[PDB]
């Protein structure tokens, strides 16, 4: 059944957070890193 | 940019340059070797490093040498 | 060969369902079984003077010799449509490798006096980034280990 | 310099050409005389008609400029040497740079600076661990 | 080539907003989401995951509601880091907050779109006919 | 043209490609090749590097108690450890749908769960930890020590704090704390934790925070120790009836020396490891007393090595003080080099005298827990090596070092290379020539004509030590020896678990043992001289003499002079850890194999198939995969499919690499050109111009992705395939 | 017995502080 450990309504939010959160700044850090650009 | 250095061993014999393809290299009158001749790299700005001159050079290891540095676009080959 | 991939995540997360299978989401090859069907009707249509069809790997009959058989109808189904494309892709990846082997042996925005260099040679230095494998004979290189994969 | 003249050579269009980078950063221009009216292979890819006298080109590199450079002057009896190698910037700037000084750099000439050289062999240069720290090279110094 | 450019290519290459005469960057994506959300449905309304369930079109929803989400991050965090701020002297698309503003077709647009597209596929309009079992007249 | 990433080194700045990317994260941790650099703010830097590192190992520890104390069967497992599988965590997959759901519920959980494999669980219940809210208070601990490591780092980092290059550079006194304190007084607080916790809760004395202050752990108090009589705490040792958790069997003895296995765990003895920690603790604290201080009274490194001199050895170990105190790439690759030597050792230990109690039963956490730590420690030795590479390119000092047993070195490599060589030769050329010979001889219907030779000379150091099923009559085999009439009080407990036919302590050999022994060899002089010849002509050779003003790390320098592709110091490392992964796939598949044998019995198996390749191919590849491959089927879905999925993975991402590595650059520079002009000349897409120009990716970086694909390939294949095959004969 | 399910919360909120002080040494490490 899922969650037989406590608090089962911790997991849930935890693996959706990773999945939109580490690698989703990760990629964008390197883009803003890329924005300060230079023309001259 | 890359650096292109030329050693007093060079003995002027204009086969660097005849083989560079962005000419990059030219020769200066010098008074070391029978030619009285010796490579310069003035134009270090449109070179690649496709180390055309090492390959090209007779003496005993390189009289020139290339050392690869910060790529641009330039050096990269970029034609697009 | 996506689909390959799709379909061993969908039996190993225990959703047959979800598969590209002959029992799930089919995939049947109509053009194929449809050419199948003309050759199996040809003796008695488009071949008034044939009496039989030149293969029963299309369709008929099923001619065995001592105990095991010489010839069948092949099904063609998701597991063959599947494989064709996969062929398909296989043999396309190595007509484009040994296209630009011929359509660059001459020059290119990399390497525009590539046709001095001659056809075998092995690069034009480290510089521009990495000249490695541009020649023609490198493509063929290449090539070959396509061959054989597909 | 002052002006590029020169004809366009007979050329159907190709897409090896330049590109909208090539024409928002930098072009590169090479302007020569033909003797008459011959063919010669394009370095982007094809086969092109060079006009009878002045012509006039735009490539994307350096490179492929010196590359059509050194087909002309060795695969015709009436060899080119006066072709001349522009770079042009987006505002219009063109400056000269092969030749530079008039004079293949080929063969030596006077007037012209020692870059780049040294006054000892490679088997001398120093030790990585006397320069370390500092933001210079082996070869640098 | 007639491809690259011939009668119906010369202006149709010109008609969508960065050739399009004279589109303002509010408009800046019309078609640019216009025809994603709707075409993103076509795969999700009889191959999805919840394909054999009662919510047949409820699934790519949803999934067109992420996946337009994702494009446009694809879209304006990397359209600030090509330019800068402000806007440009030529198209309204390479314009920095221009293209953030790019997605607005993938935002409302869409969110829309998709939404009514499958707003009228869930339901059936409520007209039918029932039999009677009562007796009592 | 520069923008901002990075912003340590102008020079990858400047670059306007993609290529800017790669060089910028693959430089991060490279703090000597920064934009002015000084060699303080280096140290300082790599000082609070180690504060943060020490913190995160610690975090790690921490998430690996609270997943066993939260999702756990700890307490299930504790009452029938060699029957309930226990349990790592639990699954929180939206993408499972009904075999892996009825399968995942497994190890008594109530949903789809992950069994373990780490061997955590024996480990938590031979220190003492009985209940869960012990392992949440050590995670609780453990999440503060984490920060306080972490503070120390952040406070470090600030000037009125930062330590200085002269304290770095002090070797006199790191020696003297690390030996007496980190080492010393740690073994010796670890050997005081074991006697009084670890003691009592297995004889069913619970002992926690709430009353070690007043429960003493032996009968007689701390006087005892002050007495000159020490027997006392040999007492009563716990009797061969002993039972684990409880007072049936056990003494009251805490410190003893009777050696053996504990005949119901299968394991060493608590009070024998307590009473090695207690003596190695005083023997580094012994050892925290030698190179002087602030008191005079003391040794000075810079004395001892400069006094060592040598009539054929030169200058000795002159300056090399200087030399290695300078040089943090000389103390990282001598680190590297010790850790990895004690890692295989600790793997090459733990599997025949393992210290938790019924972890030896536990097949699949011990076949896991010695590969991990042997792929562990020949990532370690491969980085002793590059590391060396890096001190020849970048701290060498040939003025300082002359005529020093290191630049000796220096002066005949090229014997020293053509030994290797001919070594490895001698090697390959016989062990892989009697491998094809015996699969000839069996292949033609005659197995009685295999050269099978018989290991004499390791089976002869077995009966050394007191095994008698070769019978050789020498030293602890021979009931004569004055070895024997010691009155040692370990020999009667060695003696009996050595021979003993049940455990792994010195398992029989035979002839493929040796020949897979020489097979292994063959991958040490290998690898090893792969790694040696990349360090030692790191500085020059006859093809590039100025090797040493090219750096560690470069392509190569041109087509010309024949050839100079992986030329520099960085390939050879490239190349040798192909070698190092061959090695550690040779000695998995021999430790996974005979072990299969012992476990089941039929270590005849092994004896008499391991010495043709035909054997390896087929009894244990092909034989041992069945469960594998079938984790997922046609007819239904079992808890293995995870694994079946992994191994398939595992081939994906190996074949993947070897796209980067056969293939490279200028094909896919010139297929990325085609590219890019297809976008620049597509309608609705070159209005979607793209600041960093897309360029092909470079000659390292290619080499250095492959390797990795091989390498990730190489290891998650074969541990699918190892946890997969060992679950289900016996898992 | 298992474990309590205010604790669970109570690892959050103790968790908060490694994660503040590596995002400090982290911003230090940058310079
Ligand atoms: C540093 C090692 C480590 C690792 C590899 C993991 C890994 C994982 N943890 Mg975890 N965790 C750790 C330390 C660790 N944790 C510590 C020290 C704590 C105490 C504060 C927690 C408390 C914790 C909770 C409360 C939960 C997880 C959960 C999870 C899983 C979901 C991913 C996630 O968002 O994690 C957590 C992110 C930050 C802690 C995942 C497998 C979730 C789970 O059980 O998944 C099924 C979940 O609910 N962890
Ligand atoms: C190119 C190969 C390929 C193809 C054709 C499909 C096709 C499909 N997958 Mg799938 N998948 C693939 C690879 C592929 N997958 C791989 C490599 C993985 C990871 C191993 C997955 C994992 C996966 C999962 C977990 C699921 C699917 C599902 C589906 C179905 C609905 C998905 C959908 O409509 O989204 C939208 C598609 C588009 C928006 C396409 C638009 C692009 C235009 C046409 C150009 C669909 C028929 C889901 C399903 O409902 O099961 C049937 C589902 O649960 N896939
Ligand atoms: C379409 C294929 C697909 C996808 C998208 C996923 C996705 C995921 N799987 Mg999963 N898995 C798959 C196929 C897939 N799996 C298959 C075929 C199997 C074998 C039957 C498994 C077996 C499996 C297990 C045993 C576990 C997961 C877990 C997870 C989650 C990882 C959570 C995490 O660590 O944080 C972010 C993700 C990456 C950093 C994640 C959302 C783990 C989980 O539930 O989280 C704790 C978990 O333990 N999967
Ligand atoms: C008895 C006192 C004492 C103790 C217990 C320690 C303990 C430790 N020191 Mg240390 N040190 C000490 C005195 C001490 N030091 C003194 C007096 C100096 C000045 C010379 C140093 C200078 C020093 C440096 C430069 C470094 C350490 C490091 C370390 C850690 C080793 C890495 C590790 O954790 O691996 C496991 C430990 C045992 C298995 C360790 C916890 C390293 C570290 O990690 O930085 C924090 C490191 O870089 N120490
Ligand atoms: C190095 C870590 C360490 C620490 C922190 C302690 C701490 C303690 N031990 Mg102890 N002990 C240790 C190692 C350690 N021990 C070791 C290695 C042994 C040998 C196995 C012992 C054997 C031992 C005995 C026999 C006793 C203690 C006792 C004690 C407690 C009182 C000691 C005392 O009177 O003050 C210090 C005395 C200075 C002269 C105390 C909390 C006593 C106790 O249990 O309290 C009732 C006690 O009887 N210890
Ligand atoms: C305590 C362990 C340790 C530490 C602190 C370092 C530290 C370092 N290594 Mg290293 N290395 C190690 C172990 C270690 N290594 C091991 C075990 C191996 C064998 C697999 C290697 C093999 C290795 C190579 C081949 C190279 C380095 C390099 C480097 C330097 C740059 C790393 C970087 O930022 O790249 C990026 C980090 C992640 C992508 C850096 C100072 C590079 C260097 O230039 O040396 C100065 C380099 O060429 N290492
Ligand atoms: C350079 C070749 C070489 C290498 C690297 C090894 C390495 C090893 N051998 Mg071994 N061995 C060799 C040659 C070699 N052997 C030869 C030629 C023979 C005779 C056929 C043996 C017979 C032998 C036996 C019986 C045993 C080992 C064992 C071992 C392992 C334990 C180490 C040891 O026993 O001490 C070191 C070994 C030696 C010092 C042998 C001398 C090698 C010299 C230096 C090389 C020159 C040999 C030369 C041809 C001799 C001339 C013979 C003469 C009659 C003409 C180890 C990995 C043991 C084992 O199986 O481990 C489980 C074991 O019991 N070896
Ligand atoms: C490797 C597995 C078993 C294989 C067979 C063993 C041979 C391995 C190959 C090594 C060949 C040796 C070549 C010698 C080269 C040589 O002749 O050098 C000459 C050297 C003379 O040195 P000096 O007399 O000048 O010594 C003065 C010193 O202060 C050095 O400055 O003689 C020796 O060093 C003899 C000892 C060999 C030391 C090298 C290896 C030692 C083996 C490990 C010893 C462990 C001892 C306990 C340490 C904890
Ligand atoms: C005043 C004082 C005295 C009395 C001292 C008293 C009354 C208590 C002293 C205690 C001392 C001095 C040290 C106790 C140290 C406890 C330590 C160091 C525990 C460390 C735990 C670590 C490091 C991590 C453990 C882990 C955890 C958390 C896990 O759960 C997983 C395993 C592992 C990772 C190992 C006397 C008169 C006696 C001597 C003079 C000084
Ligand atoms: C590159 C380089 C380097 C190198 C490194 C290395 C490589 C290291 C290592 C090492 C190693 C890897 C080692 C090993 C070894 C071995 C040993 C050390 C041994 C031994 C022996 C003994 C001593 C024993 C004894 C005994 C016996 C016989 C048995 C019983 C017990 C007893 C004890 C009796 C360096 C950085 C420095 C510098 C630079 C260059
Ligand atoms: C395919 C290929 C390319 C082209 C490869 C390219 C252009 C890389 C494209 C990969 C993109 C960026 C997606 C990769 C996804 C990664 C898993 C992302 C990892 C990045 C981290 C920050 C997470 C080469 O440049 C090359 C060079 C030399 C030898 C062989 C090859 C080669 O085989
Ligand atoms: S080939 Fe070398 S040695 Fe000869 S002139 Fe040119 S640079 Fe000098
Ligand atoms: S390295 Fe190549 S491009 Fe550069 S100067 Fe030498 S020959 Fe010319
Ligand atoms: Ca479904
Ligand atoms: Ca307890």
């Amino acid at each position: 059944m899922d969650g037989s450990y406590a608090a089962s309504y911790l997991p849930w939010i935890l693996i959706p957070m990773v999945g939109w959160l580490f690698p989703a700044v990760t990629m964008g850090l390197l883009f803003i890193h890329i924005e300060s650009e230079g023309e001259g | 940019s890359h650096s292109v250095k030329i050693y007093d061993t060079c003995i002027g014999c204009t086969q660097c340059v005849r083989a560079c393809p962005l000419d990059v290299l030219e020769m200066v009158p010098w008074d070391g070797c029978k030619a009285a001749q010796i490579a310069s790299s003035p134009r270090t700005e449109d070179c690649v490093g496709c180390k055309r001159c090492e390959t090209a050079c007779p003496t005993d290891f390189l009289s020139i040498r290339v050392y690869l540095g910060a790529e641009t676009t330039r050096s990269m080959g970029l034609a697009y | 060969f996506g689909l390959y991939i799709h379909n061993d995540t969908m039996r190993a997360l225990g959703r047959p369902q979800d598969m590209f299978s002959d029992t799930a989401i089919q995939l049947q090859p109509i053009f194929a079984q449809w050419v199948q069907h003309l050759h199996t009707l040809a003796p008695g249509a488009t071949a008034p003077n044939a009496l039989a069809t030149a293969s029963y790997a299309f369709g008929g009959e099923t001619i065995a010799v001592a105990g095991k058989v010489a010839m069948m109808p092949i099904t063609l189904g998701t597991a063959d449509f599947m494989v064709h494309h996969i062929h398909a892709f296989t043999i396309h990846v190595t007509a484009l490798i040994l296209l630009k082997g011929v359509l660059y042996a001459r020059s290119s925005r990399l390497v525009p006096d590539k046709a001095n260099l001659g056809f075998r040679f092995p690069c034009d230095g480290p510089g521009r980034g990495g000249t490695c494998q541009v020649s023609g004979w490198d493509h063929v290189f290449l090539g070959l280990f396509w061959m054989y994969n597909s | 310099m002052t002006e590029l003249s020169g004809q366009p050579p007979k050329f159907g269009g190709s897409t090896g050409g330049l590109l909208s980078k090539a024409n928002r950063e930098e072009k590169y221009a090479i302007t020569w005389t033909s003797a008459s009216e011959q063919v010669f292979e394009m370095p982007t890819g094809g086969a092109a008609i060079m006009n009878e006298g002045e012509n006039l080109l735009y490539l994307a590199r350096k490179e492929q400029c010196l590359a059509l450079g050194t087909q002309l002057r060795t695969k015709f009896k009436p060899k080119i040497q006066d072709y001349k190698i522009y770079r042009v910037y987006p505002s219009g700037e063109v400056q000269y740079l092969h030749p530079a000084d008039g004079v293949f750099p080929e063969k030596v000439n006077e007037g012209r600076e020692a870059q780049g050289t040294k006054t000892r062999r490679i088997g001398q240069n120093p030790e990585p661990v006397t320069i370390k720290f500092s933001g210079k090279a082996p070869y640098e110094v | 080539t007639p491809i690259s450019d011939s009668a119906f290519t010369r202006t149709f290459i010109g008609n969508l907003p960065a050739y399009r005469k004279g589109l303002s960057p509010i408009l800046r994506g019309l078609e640019v989401g216009m025809a994603h959300g709707y075409f993103l449905i076509g795969p999700w309304t009889l191959l999805g995951p919840l394909r054999d369930s009662e919510y047949q079109y409820i699934g790519g929803l949803i999934g067109a509601l992420a996946l337009i989400l994702v494009a446009t991050a694809a879209l304006s965090s990397y359209g600030l880091v090509t330019f800068q701020g402000e806007q440009g002297s030529g198209d309204t698309l390479q314009t920095a907050d221009g293209w953030s503003q790019f997605a607005a077709g993938f935002f409302v647009g869409g969110m829309g779109g998709a939404f009514v597209a499958y707003f009228l596929l869930e339901n059936l309009s409520v007209v039918d006919g029932i039999f009677r079992g009562l007796f009592n007249h | 043209m520069a923008t901002k990433f990075p912003k340590f080194s102008q020079d990858l700045a400047q670059d306007p490609t993609t290529r800017r990317i790669w060089y910028g994260i693959a430089t991060a941790h490279d703090f000597e090749t920064h934009d002015g650099m000084t060699e303080e703010n280096l140290y300082q830097k790599i000082f609070a590097s180690h504060f943060g590192h020490i913190a995160i190992i610690f975090l790690w520890t921490s998430g690996t108690l609270f997943h066993v104390a939260w999702q756990g069967n700890f307490e299930q497992w504790i009452k029938d450890p060699l029957n309930i599988r226990p349990i790592a965590h639990a699954i929180w997959d939206p993408h499972f749908g009904e075999g892996a759901v009825n399968a995942f519920t497994q190890a008594g959980a109530s949903n789809p769960v992950n069994i373990a494999y780490s061997g955590v669980y024996h480990w938590f219940y031979t220190i003492g930890m009985t209940t869960n809210q012990e392992l949440y208070s050590g995670a609780v601990f453990l999440l503060v020590l984490a920060s306080l490591f972490l503070f120390a780092g952040w406070l470090h980092l600030q000037p009125k704090f930062r330590p200085s290059l002269a304290w770095f550079k002090n070797a006199e006194s790191r020696l003297n704390h690390h030996l007496a304190g980190l080492f010393g007084v740690s073994s010796l607080a670890w050997a005081g934790h074991l006697v009084h916790v670890a003691i009592p809760e297995a004889r069913g004395q619970h002992v926690g925070w709430d009353n070690f202050l007043s429960t003493p752990p032996h009968p007689a108090g701390l006087m005892p120790f002050f007495t000159g009589n020490w027997g006392v705490y040999a007492a009563d040792p716990d009797t061969a009836g002993h039972i684990f958790g409880t007072s049936e069997g056990a003494g009251t003895a805490i410190l003893t020396f009777l050696g053996g296995f504990h005949p119901q765990t299968e394991s060493l003895w608590l009070t024998d490891i307590a009473h090695h920690h207690l003596a190695i603790a005083v023997i580094f604290i012994i050892a925290g007393h030698m190179y002087r201080t602030n008191w005079g009274i003391g040794h000075s490194i810079k004395e001892i090595l400069n006094a060592h001199k040598g009539p054929l050895t030169g200058a000795g170990h002159t300056n090399l003080y200087d030399t290695i105190n300078n040089s943090l790439h000389f103390q990282l690759g001598l680190a590297l080099a010790s850790l990895g030597v004690i890692t295989s050792l600790v793997a090459q230990h733990m599997y025949s005298l393992p210290s938790y109690a019924f972890i030896a039963q536990d097949h699949t956490t011990q076949a896991a827990l010695y590969t991990h730590h042997q792929y562990i420690a020949g990532f370690l030795m491969v980085g002793a090596f590059a590391h060396g590479a890096i001190f020849f390119v970048r701290d060498y000092d040939p003025v300082a070092n002359k005529d020093n047993v290191l630049a000796r070195m220096l002066e005949h490599k090229e014997a020293l290379i053509s030994h290797l060589s001919w070594v490895s030769l001698f090697l390959g050329f016989h062990t892989l020539g009697l491998y094809v010979h015996n699969d000839v001889v069996v292949a033609f219907g005659t197995p009685e004509k295999q050269i099978l030779i018989e290991p004499v000379f390791a089976q002869w150091i077995q009966a050394t030590s007191g095994k008698a099923l070769y019978g050789f009559d020498v030293l602890l085999s021979n009931p004569d020896s004055i070895a024997s009439t010691t009155g040692a009080a370990w020999l009667p407990g060695w003696l009996d678990a050595i021979n003993s036919g049940t455990n792994s302590l010195f398992l029989t050999i035979g002839p493929g043992d040796f020949l897979v022994h020489h097979a292994i060899a063959l991958g040490l002089h290998t690898t090893a001289l792969i790694l040696i010849k990349g360090a030692l002509d790191a500085r020059g050779s006859k093809l590039m003499p100025d090797k040493k003003d090219f750096g560690y790390s470069f392509p190569c320098d041109g087509p010309g002079r024949g050839g100079t592709c992986d030329i520099s110091a960085w390939d050879a490392f490239y190349l040798a850890m192909f070698w190092m992964l061959n090695t550690l796939g040779w000695l998995t598949f021999y430790w996974h194999w005979k072990h299969l044998g012992v476990w089941s019995g039929n270590v005849a198996q092994f004896n008499e198939n391991s010495t043709y390749l035909m054997g390896w191919f087929r009894d244990y590849l092909w034989a041992n995969s069945a469960q594998l491959i079938n984790g997922y089927n046609p007819y239904g879905v079992n808890n293995l499919s995870v694994w079946a999925w992994m191994f398939l993975f595992g081939h994906l991402v190996w074949a993947t690499g070897f796209m980067f590595l056969i293939s490279w650059r200028g094909y896919w520079q010139e297929l990325i050109e085609t590219i890019v002009w297809a976008h620049e000349r597509t309608p609705l897409a070159n209005l979607v111009r793209w600041k960093d120009k897309p360029v092909a990716l470079s000659i390292v970086q290619a080499r250095l992705v492959g390797l990795a694909h091989f390498t990730v390939g190489y290891v998650l294949t074969y541990a699918a395939f190892l946890i997969a095959s060992t679950a289900g004969k016996f898992g | 017995m298992a474990l309590s399910d205010t604790q669970i919360l109570a690892a959050l909120v103790v968790a908060l502080l490694p994660a503040f002080l590596a995002f400090r040494l982290s911003t230090e490490l940058y310079k």
